[PDB]
């Protein structure tokens, strides 16, 4: 079972550089084990495109208060 | 749609702490409050003293 | 196992760079997000959302993309360690980004609601 | 518009227009008796869902009823379908149940049908216009009987019933179902296609 | 629609939750006149005591 | 006017919170509370509002299912519903039942536990 | 439903400050009580 | 910045001063800051054929001709970064002249008091 | 480059002209310098639409109150 | 020449609201506020702005009611409308119009008694 789901997490992983997701391996391990738990994956696509948006607005806030 | 929700969801959120802070700032007998315990510190020492 | 709710805090603090006190406002929204009820997924169906994935990328002639996707559906169908395929493949799809498409470096604009 | 509502509260109640005209009534039993019907109707049966009715005053059902009676068409309550004039389902009286109301109201309705179909008379050939003229003739004497029972309604000084009113034209009304009978046998049962003479 | 409609009724008790702890929080001048009695309080064994 | 006596609209929607919670009305307060909203919300108009129609709707859903058996017994049940005049709201009942059929193929999407988590 | 959202946004915008304005015009009065029960006080002891 | 200019855009749409734009500023803010669906075509070319389109189909030819001549000069001048976001934003933006503007209600003013 | 940017502008006058955008030149410039920093289309469109209600609000109160 | 005194249209909609409850302007407050926030709302441009393709609209409207003297009506009476040339918004007239029409055919929903908690 670990086996497997260190395959898994590879091929996934792989799939978010191919596709330029920008998620790093913790982040894709807690989106997988939340929708294999029954999680919604609007809700989760939702979060974690809130994430990405709050990172992108504290760069923008970044770049022009510097 | 999902996009729409999520949007107004955050920005119900954002709302809603926003308002949170407002009343604070507006309601805001905590400053008065706090002065007043001050005010009830300083007569029960002065009963004491006294 | 770490709450739903945990791992999502952890995983955008992680993915912003940002402490849990910077994030607050993101934070909140984010807990919005998933406490609000959501639309329905386009596709909640483990091969459609597969196939729909692999044919948007074949459509943008991103082909390396569509092996990849391809060879990511085929290795979770055979692992069998996820009870839920249609969602992680509905989330791939949702968050595919086309390779070839230079980031939309977002307009200092958005600075201005940040304060 | 402020006199001329208050005009219309005083001149009769819009009720005639579809617009319903709510008017007080007394909540006696033997003056609240569709009120009454209601409530136990309400209180006996768990899968009755209570039906919209209009509550439509006697005076202005006897108005209506004489209207119909003098060949009036378009009526509020009494609609004509098929040369049958119906009543609108959903009115109700004070002071009558909807099934007795209805009852009523079919045998008042069977015989405005019976006028309108004599109401209808077009006079084409000589003896056709005698017909016409002798019709003309008795709805004039029908309608001069009509006319006095409005104006004595419209005296407003005395209470006058449906029921007064169905008696007093009682003879009128017997007259008015021979005449029916005899003109449907005479012209109603002669097949269109017969010639004038034939006729 | 039946999605958002169930979700604007979730967001608007949502908002009306948040806006009641704010104002609970916030307006709850309460711990103010508390303080202000025991002032009063305070001040009156500090006359009494001396 | 016939009117049942239909306990208020509060005590049904208490009901039916209680009874789809498997909790007691007084726990179902926020479930009641959520059904009022819900009730209250304004809604698109019905697909359907033709009781022959929302019949064949439900036929063709149970048949897009493979149940044609249970879509000819929607269908012969909807006859003989029709024939008897019992229902009122025919329409209405009809299309409730159609949009409320469920595919027994189709995995119940099991509501998860998570949405509890925004309630405090 | 861009359009209603933005819309939405807009008057949720303005919704919210009319309601911070109603809650601060709805929540001086205090002190100009204390003023009057002040000179009340002080024309009591002036005149007594 | 981006925001002082956005706001001085909307100063000089308005023909007000910044600070008489503020409400319309945080309108403004508050739709660039929803989050929108990916856009429909985010190929230049796509674009631009649709905007062809739809002058075409208000029997503008003229009008249609002109805006493919802008957008070659734009294109040569290669000042824009994204043109494909500029000629959707210019597509969604054109106005049929045929089609009678469905003018405001008066009633619109009243609220605004 | 400056040359190219003025005749960018003035085509893009004339396509609003001609279209009957009813967009100036400065606003164009405007436009265009926020297009090339990357705002979505779609975004920027709800943008200039409660932008263009709001000056509509703004040209009517200034012609009442005038 | 005093243009009769046309109340400007918060006016004439606080005296609908009055006409259409029933009620005094005073007396239909929430139903003047629900009206005052509806107008404030940015509505979509109406689905035909064309004079003739709206009543063409009408026209297949009343068709599909299978009102066929109606349609025929309709068009009459829009071709007699188009000649008259009192209307300055024909567009805007023959959309409402359109969007006011009531299928006779089409069996009442009933409104739940329920909805008037909400106007409340």
């Amino acid at each position: 079972n670990l086996n497997a789901v260190r395959e898994t997490m590879d091929v996934l992983l792989e799939i978010s550089r191919i596709l330029n997701t920008g998620l790093d391996m913790e982040t894709l391990s807690i989106c997988v084990r939340l929708c294999e738990q029954g999680i919604n994956p609007e809700a989760l696509s939702s979060v974690i495109k809130e994430l990405r948006k709050a990172t992108e607005a504290l760069k923008a806030a970044e770049n022009m208060t510097s | 749609i999902v996009n729409l929700q999520v949007e107004m969801i955050k920005q119900f959120h954002m709302q809603l702490n926003e308002m949170h802070s407002l009343l604070e700032r507006y309601s805001v007998n905590e400053g008065l409050v706090a002065e007043i315990e001050r005010l009830r510190e300083e007569n029960k020492r002065l009963r004491a003293h006294f | 196992q770490k709450s739903p709710n945990v791992l999502l805090q952890n995983l955008c603090c992680r993915i912003l760079g940002r402490s849990e006190a910077d994030v607050a406002q993101q934070f909140q929204y984010a807990v919005r997000v998933i406490g609000s009820n959501f639309a329905p997924t386009v596709e909640r169906d483990e091969f459609l959302v597969a196939e729909k994935i692999k044919k948007e990328l074949i459509r943008q002639r991103r082909e390396a993309d569509a092996a990849l996707f391809s060879e990511l559906h085929r290795k979770l169908h055979s692992q069998g360690v996820l009870k839920n395929k249609w969602s992680i493949l509905y989330l791939l799809l949702s968050l595919s980004e086309d390779p070839r498409r230079q980031p939309s470096k977002v307009s200092s604009y958005a600075t201005l609601f940040a304060q | 518009p402020d006199d001329r509502s208050w005009l219309e509260h005083h001149v009769v109640h819009q009720y005639w227009t579809a617009r319903p005209s709510q008017f007080p009534h007394s909540l006696h039993l033997h003056s609240n008796l569709a009120a009454v019907w209601d409530q136990h109707l309400y209180s006996s049966d768990p899968l009755y869902v209570p039906d919209d009715r209009v509550l439509v005053t006697e005076t202005q059902v006897i108005r209506e009823t004489l209207w119909l009676l003098s060949g009036v068409k378009k009526l509020f309550i009494f609609q004509l379908i098929d040369g049958k004039v119906t009543v609108r389902n959903n009115i109700i009286v004070t002071h009558l149940t909807h099934s007795c109301l209805r009852s009523v109201l079919e045998q008042i309705a069977a015989y405005g049908q019976v006028v309108f179909r004599l109401q209808e008379t077009e006079a084409p050939f000589r003896t056709y216009q005698a017909f016409m003229w002798a019709l003309y003739k008795y709805f004039i004497s029908f309608k001069e009987e009509l006319a006095e029972i409005e104006k004595c309604i419209i005296n407003n000084d005395t209470t006058i019933t449906l029921a007064i009113v169905v008696d007093k034209l009682a003879p009128r009304l017997s007259q008015l179902k021979v005449l029916h009978k005899v003109f449907s046998t005479g012209v109603a049962e002669v097949p269109p296609d017969t010639r004038n003479v034939v006729r």
